[PDB]
């Protein structure tokens, strides 16, 4: 039995082993209570404001549009504290591990910035916070490493299989299912085994509610097309959620194109996977024929997530929502352009949703169009990677 | 085929518990795991426990995770896992042979065209680490139809409501989960187990010297499987197989052993 | 003539070569005209909002004062665009040059962060922008090197005398004496010649006001004591001046202290350094005892400017507000306090003024008292150096 | 004294312009400079301009940056130059002698005492590259005390109330610059100037060949001053001091004879 539904059309479940369903259970169970509870809002809503900066501001960009008919709008979560809209969602399942009376969090982290989050949220409440991250991308991420350990938050890296966010993945998992009566699991997107890709969203709307109110006092009017990025899917959704009963409006989702979809070597599983069961879930998954997991790939660190959050694979599936893909080109030409001519240096992730943007403008530049992105994140992380690249070219 | 049905018939005729070892499939090759596992029957073993090689064994500990990648050092897929239960079958008739699976190698091509070929190489169970009862049914369902008995874990903490479902859905033995967390006081479930008429309880999960199989099956389990220390064994002798059988060999008597009457 | 004081008492006026005085006029008189317009007032207001991200939160720390009597906020100016409160007068200075009808902008920066502001500014406003900065930390800021010219502002190196920021401030002067008329020079402290101390303190008081209502809102009445560090004098004058007329608030200044005030090797001139004349100014000095200008030491690279605004000065002078300084340890302590208990990771800047609160606090825990810091940036940049620190020890 | 007014009187009697270069003590080091500035009056200067090395020379080009730089390295300090200032007014009488000083310089031991070390060591006048008209009462006060004469710059877009400060605060002679920017159509102030009964001017930033000294008596100042020009002949003979004086010999020669009726 659940309280609410744990599919999106054919896609999402509970795929976990039986000795963790009272733990999912017990978590559906405990965030139903907390959406209705007006202390727990009032809490959350405290913290977002006062402590994590809500609302952050709608950027209209007029420099980039000039010449043209498009007028573009950036929803700044670059300016959320932590740097990304991750900051969001962990506050709220922080909340939760508080009212479940737990006080040790499991989390799993790729590029370090939902590591990064969760040691904040964990330290700023009082909880004690490991986070699992695959070697390989410890090698690669000190500074995330050392903020969190800066943090309090202990960090366990990972050496199995191909030892990066999918091997984190089921590093947390496995101990989740020996702890879950002490510890909360904050995974870090909107994916995974049911409640989560609904909790995810439900604790991340906040940035489409704010949206909406904004565009509405500047423009008149709801925006034609709203578009996020895609790596695991929760900043994306949590654009989307608040349009998606509103038809007239476009809802975008932008996945990694990496060297090039026909190269293979890519991050776009919604659109160029295949659906498997995984993670918790059953969603698109970047996997072999004879299927065994593969990861994403992407010239952003943060869009590794080898598979997408099941709302979006519905969503597509019904044709409310439409994904493409951007290269890894594309998404520096994005970086650079937004550098020069806003003085935003946006991270990498969202610099794919701003480059489909810019394309949507420059592809038809008489066309009226009224376009929001959400940039997910700030891009002081990506400098030097952007750096090395410009160099040897 | 019955073959489960027809060993527990024939255990419990001989007053015996029933004692089953686990193992990957091609760790750490694909000739040295045949030959391991002929060795397990040859030891002793009433039935097996085979897992299909996967990148990402959630429910598994390091153990096993080093299992299963050096299966995959040595190349072994699950096209080939399938060969092997294929030849397995066709040397030992009267041997139940389950599967340990993760849900995405059975769903990958179709759920039952999955169960279907595990019809035509002679498996006879398939326990799916990440199903739970709650999303079964496409999966119980496949295998009842291919005549594979689908296999569920009833946890330590099951609540009676789980207690029904797994002994109404499962079929060919019920896999007793001794503890949380993964690979690495069970009376009540059993006597309920037994109440609902489940398939007959194994106990699993840390089983690793023969007084736990003793101890099991004096709880009233129908017996108990071991595949950590199995694969212990394997991962300390790869630099000799011939000591690796050997050690197999005895670990494999004791533990079996001890489940007589 | 002018038309306000340039005098703050004795300390401040107008140092420069005759040839400036037209340009220092003409910037006076373009100031005094903005401030009382309300299209240039609405301009800068939307900016600082929707671009910048204004207001800052207040964020109570419960943690650090549990069990003791104080109640500490934190004035977020770390959440500003940019990630310090920099950001905030850079943008009136562009919009003042805009309003002079300038198209260039000239700027001196040490640490970086004055120069990737100026250089934000001028993408955002349309403005070409050249930096100028000392060899010296040239070679050990190149993020912010290079963040600067992502944004199209031209950096040039200053290799004459020690090759820092006061080297840099000189080449600016150098610079803004032959090219007045098309460029503005945007200096970047509480400093120099007037009207930039008056200007900046205007364009930086946002911070003050809004800490005022917020605490206010949050506790029924005024702080008994507002902290800052003092680099230049920005932050803390912008901190500070709205509170000045409130006899009963504390202001308190820190300057830094470095090895130690008994070592020499200090950042502290306004409390141990001498009366000078120098960058268009007469405050305190870092100087020798023949009168050559001495450069400030820190651990952090932005309390580098080696004198101090004139208006600090003043208003030790007459009692109204204190200065203090604190060490590189303690301000490292209270680095990583700050990251452990809060989850905010604070400029090693800012780290000074939290460590005086917590001073404040630890050593008469039962006294009852209310203190705002100023966070004036984020520490994300300072992790390595904290690192390296954190390793050698 | 008056030296300044005794030099403009008699090279008005010769219908000549005056000539003056400018240095920086100490630069490359002090014998040096000893010498070079002997060779300056040597070869004809009327009057020297002298800088003391300042850490921070907000108004000045390379070159001279340079120049303090290399008295730096030199060690050269405020007091040596004063010794300095002695023994060349002890060897020179009449010469008039200015300083060009920064403000620190000044008003670090007090102002006043400032002051009068100039006069003690036979100093003329004073120039204080950034102290305005503006900020210059307590400058020009402590100047008149000790008998120095405060010059002042008068800037090519100076307005009629500038002109009218300068000529009434300046003494000795008038700095006319030729252009803004950095050490590297002036008729109406020149007339201005004279209407205003200023001190005499002198023509300075960028003269550096003799036709610049002649085209500025005639257009009607009395004079002009080359630093640059002279730092850069020094700059270029660091490494033979001999063939530095001599250079220094020959432009200041061609200098001075421009300057001739
Ligand atoms: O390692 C063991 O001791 C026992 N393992 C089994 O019974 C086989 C097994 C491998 N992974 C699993 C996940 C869930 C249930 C059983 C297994
Ligand atoms: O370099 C020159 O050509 C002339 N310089 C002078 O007359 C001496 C000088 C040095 N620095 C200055 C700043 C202002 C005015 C004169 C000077
Ligand atoms: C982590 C991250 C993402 C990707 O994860 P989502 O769940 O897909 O939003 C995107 N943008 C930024 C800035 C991120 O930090
Ligand atoms: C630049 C800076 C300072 C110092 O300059 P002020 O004018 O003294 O405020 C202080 N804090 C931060 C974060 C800075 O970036
Ligand atoms: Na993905
Ligand atoms: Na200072």
């Amino acid at each position: 039995t659940t309280l609410l539904n744990p599919y999106f059309g054919e896609f999402g479940g509970m795929y976990v082993p039986q000795i963790l369903m009272p733990a999912l259970n017990q978590l559906e169970e405990a965030f139903v209570s907390a959406q209705k509870d007006p202390e727990f809002q009032a809490q959350f809503a405290d913290l977002l404001k006062n402590y994590a900066g809500r609302p952050t501001a709608l950027t209209k960009c007029q420099n980039i549009t000039a010449g043209t008919r498009t007028t573009l709008y950036l929803k700044r979560e670059d300016l959320l504290h932590g740097g990304a809209h991750k900051t969001n969602q962990v506050l709220g399942q922080a909340l939760l591990a508080k009212r479940m009376g737990k006080s040790e969090i499991i989390a799993e982290t790729g590029a370090g910035q939902h590591g990064v989050a969760s040691a904040l949220a964990s330290a700023l409440l009082g909880l004690k916070c490991r986070i699992y991250m695959g070697a390989k991308d410890v090698e690669r991420q000190s500074p995330n490493v050392f903020r969190m350990r800066l943090m309090g938050a202990e960090v366990i890296p990972v050496h199995s299989g191909s030892a990066t966010l999918k091997d984190a993945c089921n590093e947390a998992l496995r101990d989740w299912s020996g702890s879950y009566e002490t510890a909360h699991y904050m995974l870090g997107t909107a994916a995974g085994p049911h409640p989560y890709p609904t909790i995810v969203r439900e604790f991340q709307r906040m940035i489409g509610e704010e949206t909406k109110a904004q565009i509405l006092d500047k423009e008149g009017r709801l925006p034609d097309a709203v578009i996020a990025c895609v790596g695991g899917g929760s900043n994306a959704i949590g654009m989307f959620a608040d349009f998606i009963n509103d038809t007239s409006v476009g809802l975008i989702g932008v996945e990694p194109g990496g060297h090039g979809i026909e190269t293979g070597e890519h991050g776009a599983p919604l659109k160029h996977g295949r659906v498997g069961i995984y993670f918790g879930m059953k969603a698109p998954m970047m996997q072999t024929a004879d299927g065994q997991i593969e990861e994403s790939y992407s010239i952003s660190a943060g869009l590794d997530f080898p598979s997408v959050g099941p709302q979006h694979a519905y969503l597509n599936s019904i044709g409310r929502a439409d994904y493409v893909s951007i290269t890894d080109d594309e998404a520096l030409e994005a970086f650079k352009t937004l550098c020069r001519h806003e003085g935003i240096i946006p991270a990498l992730e969202s610099s794919h949703a701003l480059a489909h943007a810019l394309k949507m403008m420059r592809e038809q530049p008489e066309k009226e169009q009224l376009l929001v992105v959400n940039l997910s994140g700030r891009g002081d992380k990506d400098i030097f990677t952007v750096h090395d690249i410009l160099k040897a070219r | 085929m019955e073959r489960y049905e027809n060993l527990f018939a024939q255990l419990n005729d001989r007053r015996e518990g029933a004692f089953v070892p686990f193992v990957t499939l091609g760790d750490p090759g694909i000739e040295q795991s045949l030959k391991i596992i002929d060795t397990l029957i040859d030891a002793g073993a009433d039935a097996l426990e085979l897992g299909v090689p996967f990148s990402d064994p959630l429910a598994d500990g390091p153990t096993i995770q080093n299992a299963n990648l050096r299966a995959f050092a040595a190349g072994v897929t699950p096209a080939q896992c399938f060969e092997m239960l294929a030849l397995i079958r066709e040397k030992h008739p009267t041997i139940p042979i389950g599967l340990l699976m993760y849900a995405n190698l059975v769903f990958n091509n179709g759920i039952d065209a999955f169960y279907a070929r595990c019809e035509q190489v002679g498996v006879d169970s398939v326990l799916v680490a990440d199903v739970p009862v709650e999303e079964s049914a496409p999966f119980r369902q496949a295998a009842l139809r291919h005549n594979i008995a689908p296999i569920f874990i009833c946890p330590p903490n099951a609540d009676d409501d789980l207690l029904r479902q797994v002994a109404s859905y499962g079929r060919g033995y019920t896999y007793l989960l001794s503890r949380s967390g993964v690979t690495g006081p069970l009376h009540h479930l059993i006597e309920k187990l037994k109440e609902y008429h489940a398939a007959p309880a194994l106990q699993g999960f840390g089983i690793s010297s023969p007084e736990q199989v003793s101890a099991a099956v004096r709880a009233g389990a129908a017996g108990a499987i071991s595949g950590s220390a199995i694969v212990k064994i394997i991962e300390k002798n790869l630099a000799s197989p011939k000591q690796m059988l050997a050690e197999l060999r005895s670990f494999v008597s004791a533990m079996k052993a001890a489940s007589r009457a």
